[PDB]
């Protein structure tokens, strides 16, 4: 079906599902369904990248080694993660999905396993 | 439980730690 990127904020943590909850209810409060912006991603395990629906503009893009963390929210649409922009600096990209966003998360997962895999792969 | 559900909940519940992000941070 349809994924909707409904912007990014910063969080004070790396981790946790306490923390894109939060992030998740900041962004629904203040914005209407209309203003969500259609959307895909393409997943690779170097990089996730977010662009628009028809015009395929880059909306941002993401180095998956400093991805920290990802979750479905308690609403089972919600997908976010979260990223080390910096050392001690950490920013929630937050998605609504349709039916649901267990294959998005799935697939953001498996970059991750992946991209770990080339870091051992790296060094080995 | 479907096949779905399990992972799904796990993912709501938990979440997912990208271990990339901690191996080259203990470093």
């Amino acid at each position: 079906f349809q994924v909707y990127y409904l912007g990014n904020v910063p969080v004070a943590k790396p981790v946790g599902v306490d923390v894109i909850n939060g992030a998740l209810e900041s962004v629904l409060s203040s914005s209407s369904r209309e203003q969500w912006t259609p959307s895909h991603v393409s997943v690779a395990p170097a990089t996730l990248t977010i662009l628009h629906q028809q015009t395929e503009a880059v909306l941002g893009e993401c180095r998956v080694r400093f991805l920290s963390f990802l979750a479905v929210g308690r609403d089972v649409h919600t997908f976010a993660f979260i990223m080390a922009a910096g050392p001690a600096s950490f920013c929630c990209h937050m998605f609504w999905c349709e039916p649901n966003a267990a294959s998005l998360s799935e697939a953001v997962q498996a970059a991750c396993m992946l991209r770990y895999q080339k870091c051992l792969d790296a060094r080995s | 439980v479907a096949p779905e559900e399990r992972h799904l909940s796990k993912m709501q519940q938990n979440g997912y730690e990208n271990p990339t992000y901690k191996f080259f941070e203990q470093m």
